[PDB]
């Protein structure tokens, strides 16, 4: 009967992005000429949320100023954005604490990223969310969201790998834990005694990012101020069961689609996934942020082409090319498995092989580039070749006669760029 | 002796005369665990047969030779009486149960006419080591003159008409196709494949994850969608289970469809089979001889409801799982055996050549 | 406002997923829609009324193309006020040609039009009624009929017929959203002597099915279908068997576009539904499509049943000039 | 043949008749027209003469030493074995259809098929499927945490743990197993430390373990509590057997 | 050994003495004088040359039959040789078998006309692609038999071969009507049964043939009016197109876009009137698979 309310973490507070997050944060990073922070809210609004809290400390003035302008802005939205900033944030802990502190959740509230995409319905899962609190009394305290996957699978990094340990007949979390460099994993045997009805050890798990918490979550983390991260909750509480268990269940989803992006295998892992139509109805030709600019029209072989493209004589589109609002390509071209911004111009006999090429990037004659990025405003001269893995950040300008390795990130802040540069990679 | 098995649930008119069980019911739960009626090795077989564990013609061939020849090695000759005989009179009970635990399959009858003649040509004055020794040894060079060296010259011929950046559309899971198209991409050939898959069984996933791990481009849809891709598909390969004497094609159950749907756009077909599964019997329907698997297989969870759960209690309800069907020779352009690129219409000839 | 927020939700509701499931109910919810669209907005001339008639029905066109009835009820609408404003103020033939201006006031129109409504909604109310009453003229005893996926026109149909003749049903489920055995269950609750098979198994039975009784999604100009997918190979072996195929299809389901246009004919959804995500590192190179309707050429279409009678594929342009002037074709 | 049955006495003849000869019984229902006992000797070496005062089609009797394992009395009667072997106990009264353990032993090509009962210290780990086991360990051996390999969880990525069940003692070992017992003499029980090293030894052509879950019935244990409860239940489970 | 020249002359010379003589017999009658006069010693030899010397002859001379003559030659040798291993023995029974086979083929028209002729009924229209000397000797035969009949035949376009069958029908006094290629859709309905000569016969029983062959088939099989072909039997070839663009460029060309061959499926054709009889297309693969084993 409460409104659906949905608290959304609009700053990631690690750095797993730089040297991009410098100049733009990653929540408004264009995964298919869409923002994140898009993706989030159109997910939130589709499961139902009326009100969305927005939480941004990390270049907060360029996350208002987007989000004032977009979709969910406007007063006819169903879903009411709050954005909230402070600078002294530091941590999901502390954005609780302070959601704690202004009181803004009544009750059943969801806890997600700005980076999140997915299609997912919450309505089974907030219903059983509900009934154990009600028949429990004020027990169960948050239902973690866990989408069933192959460990094989690209989507899950080796970074947010997990394993849990839980309660087939009702679904409890009773051990949780990473596996990053790891090759044995241990289960405390408490679990074992303290409920004998049958544990099962579940690794086929993907961790979506989506919870379904209570106001006893941020009473909790007021109560324990050395929580930082979801992480650190979840493992105190399961460690700490002695005393006021409260307990913490999940939900598996298997026909919904659901990842948070990280770093830049899964950012190329979910937009290989949104491109293929994996979040559907989210398309990059369904246009789910009414803007003029991101108009699509779809292809055999999902080639989503934008209006006046201008393709030239004897270039290739072989599949799964996305290709933005006044692209020019040019002549005897052969892309596949890319993204291409708007504005961008591509020369004649340049090969691209999935890459991704933000808006404003200029590419010329003879380039051969493979699984790298290019940030907004980027430039290529002729005859270079791009390696695997490699990044071009914030109008880098690559001279002619150079072959970049394979891992070569380079921006114009010296520091944290590998090789710095505006003209070349010979100094 | 073995007793009979229970017909499962209730049949389509159609298909009264056809046995239809299910998975969950064996033979085995009333015969002794020690077997004596049935060798062991028969009832291991059957065990596997019933629960799906052999699925593929060739490899049900392979498992039902290399348990004959495991109880052809166990068999001793009884006092007063001659193997050539004897050997076939206790060999005919163990095809019984094979075919109560699953219907034979073309190739498997190949195999045991051929078993039948060999024993039958088996000398009476020869010992009974030498004729057991030549038994195993004529099994071997069966099945190694009928599938591998069979494999290898149909991927050879198959190189022929494989070209550089066409599409090739297959359709279920069939060893000769995979090899085929395994062995054209490893030649230098490149090209895409586009895999065809249908329900219950879904074994197309497997040609699908055996030519990803080859390296082959490839794409995956279901049956029904084949109209929406056969637009750009320039060949269409397919795989037989059994060829019939008037050029009918018994395959899987969408098979047929295909070839049909193919002709509409214009798209050639290829077969292509071994000369051992080439069939002297002709029918001109699915409906007159068929196997019907466990209608049970048919259930499918959409959302949190099956709809065909409790399919039992209505009675006016039915559910038939088909297991092959019968494509017409008009329908078919190659035929690629060992012998070479046949038409659709040699397939008696072929039979002629074979016997003598 | 209460008018813009209604319009904001039913074009999210197109554009997610579908609310009304039945094809009547979205039918019957944009002539609401519409009707409240002519009576709470502010025009004087009929021209304003048209233009703006016409900016909703694009919106809501480009909120689903695949959905078809919204736009089938703007045109139908758009044609009921030309022709009432021809009526109030004083078709392209070789007769026209031989032979042979908005921007007029007329203050009783308002009227016209929302009566012309009323009477198009109570036509639309008893669609399926009629389709029934006249299914008893297409079934005789012992029949064999066969139906793919899940539709509520041909299990009315069946049902009506059910009554007073004996027949067999044959549903082929529509994969991968397996609708048929609904279907199936609902035709065996009433004793109808139901078979549930997979697509595969069509070919193989249609040699032993005498008709072949299907619904659709939307009928084109010239007579063909866009149907659920698996159609179109159905149609296929009827005609390699010469079994007729009829399409039992309301009137509201006829839509005066064009095969060729813009190739964005198919829905194409999640491959969650073809392959599983479970699958693993494979879906990183395999390319899978589920599009969810098919294209049926109008020559391997028999008859089509609705509510106005049987009439023949090659008949259909003329239903189309009845219903849509030539100039709501682009909208 | 198929199987050759072995029974264990390292036994007691109490009950309303005697405990081995309800596991007796049992192999003579399903075939098994012979059967090799080894007769218990710690206590007495002439429990032979009283099962010949028993009645049965046809068993064979072999006196054991003074203390011998279960590994050890198959170390003594390998000349004896032939085939694949069916081990059980005099401690075994049960009403299940032996058909399931034979026949999960002989549709996957099993190199070890176990009976277990749901029970009325030990963990295992099943599949998903519930038939093939992954994890099997004690509680002696584990100090406070339970470790789980990473190729286990790679290729089975859904283990399912019981840790009441209670084993029955009944297995089905392929002839090899019997041939690496016999290379090494380390192993002295097979409940102890043989299944366990089969398990651990799948995912080091390969070790196959299936185990079949009942729930109707287990086995006469040593307590006397134990005694007693099968005393109760046999007047119901005589009737029928 | 021969020389190549005097190869290319030797087939030139033999074509221009006889120009009756259909390119394949005198593929074939070269081959074996070639053979005649070699000079060397082992049979391994002797097939590389043969080889060598048939894609010279392919090379003067770009028709499906040369290649035919060619295969069935290099068959031929290899079913002699498997009798015998001494190689002089070989020889002459290649030498007389050659001889034997030459004549054969000679009779084979012959025989074709004498076996075919009985199709035409009196007062019958006969259509007819381009000009073959086998249906002008089946047409002679049926003149003979005191027979009235009408032919219409195209024009050819490429090379205008249909005037000059026109005028070879006009010298036998039988009424014969000159229409053009693109006409032939507006004179099925009027003939009554297709008579059409074939370059080669394909494995599934297809023939390879002019230009405008499959459509004349397509029209007949439209109209539901016999297509019957007339082939030598050293005019089978063991090739199956799958289509029109699976046809080998080594035939269509150097006979915008102007291929000089096309290739006709069996399901078109009625009967195959050889000098081995009246075949059924499905009768021709048969052959082909008795010959290699």
């Amino acid at each position: 009967p409460p409104p659906l309310q949905a608290v959304l973490v609009a700053d990631s507070f690690d750095r797993r992005f730089f040297p991009i997050s410098k100049d733009q944060p990653r929540v408004l990073l264009p995964l298919a000429n869409v923002a994140l922070i898009d993706y989030t809210l159109e997910f939130l609004t589709a499961t139902g949320v009326q009100e969305t809290f927005v939480f941004c400390c990390w270049k907060a003035a360029q996350i208002k100023e987007h989000l004032l302008k977009s979709k969910w802005c406007r007063p006819t939205s169903l879903n009411v954005v709050r954005i909230i900033t402070s600078e002294l944030y530091r941590s999901l802990g502390d954005v609780l604490r302070d959601v704690d502190a202004k009181a803004l959740v009544r009750s059943d509230f969801l806890l997600v990223y700005g980076d999140v995409i997915s299609n997912i319905n919450i309505t089974r899962a907030l219903e059983e969310h509900r009934l154990r609190r009600k028949l429990e009394k004020n027990v169960s305290v948050m239902t973690m969201i866990f989408k069933e996957s192959s460990p094989s699978h690209p989507t899950r990094c080796h970074e947010d790998n997990v394993v849990v340990a839980v309660d087939s007949t009702t679904n409890r979390v009773l051990h949780f834990q990473k596996t990053q460099g790891l090759r044995r994993f241990a289960f405390p045997l408490s679990l074992f005694q303290g409920s004998s009805d049958g544990v099962e050890v579940r690794y086929d798990l993907l961790d979506c990012h989506i919870s379904i918490c209570s106001p006893q979550v941020a009473q909790l983390f007021t109560d324990n101020f050395d929580y930082q991260t979801r992480d650190d909750f979840v493992r105190g509480l399961l460690v700490n069961e002695e005393i006021l268990g409260n307990q913490i269940h999940m939900h598996v989803t298997a026909k919904e689609y659901g990842a948070r992006v990280s770093n830049l295998h899964m950012y190329s892992a979910v937009c290989a996934d949104v491109i293929r139509r994996w979040v559907y109805p989210l398309t990059p030709e369904a246009n789910f942020t009414d803007s003029t600019t991101q108009s699509c029209t779809h292809s055999r072989h999902n080639i989503y082409r934008g209006p006046e493209v201008s393709l030239g004589h004897g270039s290739i589109l072989e599949e799964n090319v996305l290709l933005g609002s006044g692209t020019v390509i040019g002549s005897n071209c052969f892309i596949t498995n890319s993204v291409i911004g708007p504005g961008c111009h591509i020369g004649d006999n340049v090969v691209l092989d999935q890459t991704y090429l933000w808006q404003g990037v200029r590419v010329a004659a003879g380039a051969q580039i493979h699984q790298s990025l290019l940030c907004d405003n980027a430039e290529v001269k002729e005859r270079v070749t791009l390696k695997p893995r490699s990044v071009l950040t914030s109008q880098v300008v690559v001279g002619p006669n150079i072959t970049l390795p394979e891992g070569s990130v380079i921006s114009l802040h010296p520091p944290d760029a590998e090789e710095d540069e505006d003209d070349g990679e010979f100094s | 002796q073995v007793p009979t098995r229970k017909d499962y649930g209730s049949k389509v008119s159609l298909f009264s005369h056809l046995p239809q069980y299910s998975r969950q019911n064996s033979l085995t739960q009333f015969m002794s665990i020690p077997s004596s009626v049935i060798h062991p090795a028969m009832v291991r077989l059957g065990l596997q047969y019933s629960q799906g564990l052999v699925s593929g013609s060739n490899a049900r061939c392979i498992a039902l030779l290399r348990a004959l020849q495991q109880v052809i090695q166990d068999y001793t000759t009884p006092p007063n009486e001659e193997l050539s005989r004897d050997l076939v009179n206790k060999l005919k009970p163990y095809m019984s149960f094979l075919t109560q635990c699953r219907p034979l399959s073309a190739s498997m009858h190949n195999a045991i006419k051929f078993l039948n003649k060999e024993i039958t040509s088996v000398g009476s004055s020869k010992r009974e080591e030498e004729a057991k020794s030549e038994l195993r040894a004529a099994i071997d060079r069966y099945v190694q003159e009928k599938i591998v060296l069979a494999a290898q010259a149909i991927s050879r011929f198959a190189y022929q008409k494989i070209s550089n950046g066409d599409v090739i559309l297959v359709y279920g899971c069939s060893s000769l196709v995979s090899r085929i198209l395994q062995e054209a991409w490893t030649e230098g050939r490149r090209f895409r494949v586009v895999v065809v898959d249908s329900r219950p069984w879904l074994e197309g996933r497997h040609t699908l994850r055996s030519l990803v791990h080859a390296g082959v481009p490839a794409s995956y849809l279901l049956i029904p969608a084949a109209s929406y891709v056969l637009p750009e598909v320039s060949k269409v390969l397919l795989g037989a289970h059994a060829l019939l004497a008037n050029g009918s094609v018994m395959s899987r159950v969408g098979t047929a469809q295909l070839a049909l749907v193919a002709r509409a756009h214009n798209v050639p077909v290829l077969v292509c089979c071994e000369t051992y599964k080439f069939c002297e019997r002709v029918q001109t329907d699915a409906f007159v001889s068929n196997e019907l698997d466990d209608p049970d297989d048919l259930q499918c969870k959409r959302g949190e409801h099956v709809a065909l759960a409790n399919w039992q209690n209505h009675a006016s309800l039915r559910l038939l799982n088909l297991v092959y069907d019968v494509t017409p020779p008009e329908l078919v352009d190659l035929v690629i055996t060992e012998l070479g690129m046949i038409p659709c219409s040699s397939v008696p000839v072929v039979l002629r050549v074979k016997s003598s | 406002s209460e008018l813009s927020e209604r319009i904001e939700s039913f074009v999210e509701t197109l554009k997610r997923g579908g609310g009304p499931r039945s094809s009547e109910e979205m039918a019957r919810e944009t002539l609401g829609l519409l009707r409240q669209i002519i009576t709470d907005h502010r025009w004087s001339n009929a021209g304003e009324l048209m233009e703006l008639i016409r900016r909703e029905g694009r919106r809501m066109t480009a909120a689903q193309p695949s959905e078809t009835t919204v736009g089938n009820m703007v045109r139908r609408v758009l044609k009921i006020i030309r022709e009432e404003y021809g009526r109030l103020h004083g078709q392209e033939s070789l007769h026209k040609l031989l032979t042979s201006d908005f921007s007029f006031h007329y203050a009783q129109l308002q009227s016209n039009i929302i009566e012309a409504i009323n009477e198009l909604l109570v036509e639309l109310e008893g669609t399926m009624e009629n389709i029934a009453a006249q299914a008893l003229e297409h079934i005789h005893s012992n029949e064999v009929i066969m139906t793919i996926g899940f539709s509520r026109t041909v299990e009315a149909f069946l049902k009506e017929a059910a009554r007073k003749r004996k027949f067999h049903v044959i549903v082929a489920e529509c994969a991968p959203f397996c609708q048929g055995h609904e279907m199936a269950v609902n035709l065996s609750k009433a004793g109808i002597e139901t078979t549930v098979m997979t697509d595969a198994a069509i070919f193989a039975v249609m040699s032993r099915v005498n008709k072949v009784i299907i619904g659709t999604k939307t009928i084109l100009a010239n007579g063909a279908l866009r149907a659920v997918t698996g159609t179109h190979t159905l149609a296929l072996a009827a005609k390699h068997h010469s079994t007729p195929l009829i399409v039992c299809a309301p009137m509201f389901k006829l839509s005066p576009q064009f095969p060729n246009e813009e190739d964005s004919f198919h829905k194409f959804v999640a491959p969650e539904e073809v392959l599983p995500f479970t699958e693993g590192d494979i879906l990183e190179k395999v390319s899978v499509h589920c599009p969810v309707f098919d294209y049926v050429p109008p020559e391997l279409i028999t008859l089509f049943i609705s509510n106005i009678g049987g009439n023949a594929p090659s008949y259909i342009y003329r239903l189309m000039s009845e219903l849509y002037h030539p100039d709501d074709h682009v909208l | 043949m198929e199987f050759q049955a072995v029974v264990m006495a390292v036994l007691l003849p109490v009950g309303n008749k005697p405990l081995i000869w309800y596991p007796l019984n049992l192999l003579e229902r399903v075939g098994f027209e012979e059967v090799i006992v080894v007769t218990t000797r710690d206590v007495q070496k002439a429990l032979c003469a009283e099962f010949k005062m028993k009645m049965k089609p046809d068993i064979v009797c072999i006196p054991d030493d003074a203390d011998m394992g279960t590994a050890d009395s198959l170390r003594y009667i390998y000349p004896k074995l032939k085939t694949d072997v069916l081990v059980l106990s005099c401690d075994l009264i049960t009403d299940v259809a032996l058909h399931e353990v034979v026949d999960l032993f002989r549709a996957y090509d099993a190199s070890l098929a176990m009976l277990m009962r749901k029970g009325q210290r030990d963990f295992i780990g099943v599949d998903s499927t519930g038939k093939r086991l992954l994890f099997m360990a004690n509680e002696a051996d584990l100090d406070e945490e339970l470790v789980i390999k990473g190729s286990i969880l790679q290729k089975h990525p859904r283990i399912r743990f019981h840790t009441g069940l209670v084993d029955a003692h009944l297995y089905c070992l392929k002839k090899y197993i019997v041939d690496f017992l016999m290379e090494n003499g380390s192993i002295t029980s097979i409940r102890s430390e043989l299944i366990p090293y089969l398990v651990r030894k799948q995912f080091s052509k390969s070790l196959d373990i299936y185990s079949f879950i009942k729930e109707a019935n287990t086995l006469n244990l040593a307590p006397y509590d134990a005694c007693w409860n099968a005393c109760r239940g046999d007047r119901w489970e005589d009737l029928s057997r | 050994p021969m020389d190549d020249k005097e190869l290319i002359e030797y087939f030139k010379s033999q074509m221009k003495e006889d120009p009756d003589m259909a390119s394949a017999v005198a593929a074939i009658r070269t081959l074996l004088e070639f053979l005649k006069r070699d000079k060397g010693e082992t049979i391994q030899g002797l097939r590389a040359n043969l080889t060598s010397a048939i894609e010279t002859l392919c090379g003067v001379d770009s028709s499906v039959a040369v290649s035919s003559g060619g295969e069935l030659f290099l068959r031929f040798i290899s079913l002699a040789s498997l009798e015998y291993s001494d190689y002089s023995k070989c020889k002459k029974i290649m030498i007389e078998r050659g001889e034997l086979f030459l004549r054969r083929i000679s009779l084979s028209r012959n025989k074709i006309a004498d076996l075919c002729h009985t199709f035409i009924k009196d007062g019958a229209t006969i259509l007819t692609h381009a000009y073959s000397r086998v249906v002008l000797r089946v047409l002679e035969a049926a003149v003979a038999a005191k027979k009235r009949f009408s032919v219409y035949v195209t024009e050819s376009q490429p090379d205008l071969s249909g005037k000059k069958m026109a005028k070879a029908l006009c010298h036998l006094n039988v009424p014969v009507t000159v229409v053009l290629d693109a006409a032939v859709g507006y004179i099925m309905e009027k003939a009554d049964l297709v008579i059409v000569g074939a370059e080669g016969v394909v494995e599934n029983g297809g023939i390879i043939n002019k230009i405008g062959t499959n459509q004349m088939a397509v029209c007949a099989k439209a109209q539901n009016k016999p297509f019957y072909v007339v082939a030598e039997s050293f005019k089978f070839v063991r090739l199956f197109p799958l289509n029109q663009q699976d046809v080998p460029d080594k035939f269509k060309y150097k006979a915008e876009e102007h291929p000089w061959v096309d290739y006709t499926a069996p399901s078109l054709i009625t009967l195959l009137f050889t000098d081995l009889g009246v075949l059924t297309p499905s009768a021709v693969s048969d052959e082909l698979i008795k010959l290699y084993l």
